């Protein structure tokens, strides 16, 4: 699951 | 009328309605994003209740087709939870828009949001906090506004 940045 | 409470926040949302609560999450491992709810407009019962991790991809997608199934004329109920604007995509922020939202279109990274709008009629009230700094998030809001039953 994508984080910043 | 109702007495409709939203809290939206970091850690923790709730809605209460006439005094009793129903929602309530403060998990740190589950429950990000917006927190939907669609009460009946002459009773105020909760019809449906939903949680859109639109913090994830592609749950933005799911939080639309969700609203647009919604009959004109309830009400609903957003609220923040954490974060919901990451992977919220123009459509949808124009759906919120379209809805009479202010804040909606325009969340942001960690800001809070709590909204009470009739779905084809007017807002009932809208709080937004904006996060100061990426690591900080937005100030809690805690809306507590009146709904007229139709
Ligand atoms: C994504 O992860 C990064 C570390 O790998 C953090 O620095 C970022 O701030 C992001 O953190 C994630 O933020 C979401 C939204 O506030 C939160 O729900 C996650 O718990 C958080 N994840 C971590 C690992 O901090
Ligand atoms: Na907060
Ligand atoms: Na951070």
């Amino acid at each position: 699951t994508p984080t910043p940045v | 009328v109702l007495d409709v409470e939203v809290y939206s926040s970091r850690s923790k949302v709730y809605v209460a309605v006439d005094g009793t609560t129903v929602l309530e999450d403060e998990a740190r491992e589950q429950g990000r994003g917006i927190h939907v709810i669609v009460l009946n407009q002459a009773t105020g019962h909760v019809m449906a209740k939903r949680v859109f991790d639109t913090y994830s991809p592609h749950e933005d997608e799911a939080m639309v087709l969700f609203l647009n199934m919604v009959a004109p004329g309830r009400v609903l109920i957003c609220t923040v939870k954490d974060e919901g604007s990451f992977h919220l995509k123009d459509t949808a922020k124009a759906l919120l828009r379209s809805l009479g939202s202010q804040a909606g279109p325009a969340l942001g990274w960690r800001d809070t949001w709590a909204f009470v709008g009739r779905k084809g009629g007017p807002v009932f009230g809208e709080k937004h906090s904006k996060s100061p700094a990426l690591s900080s998030w937005g100030d809690p809001v805690l809306l507590k506004t009146d709904v007229p039953l139709s």
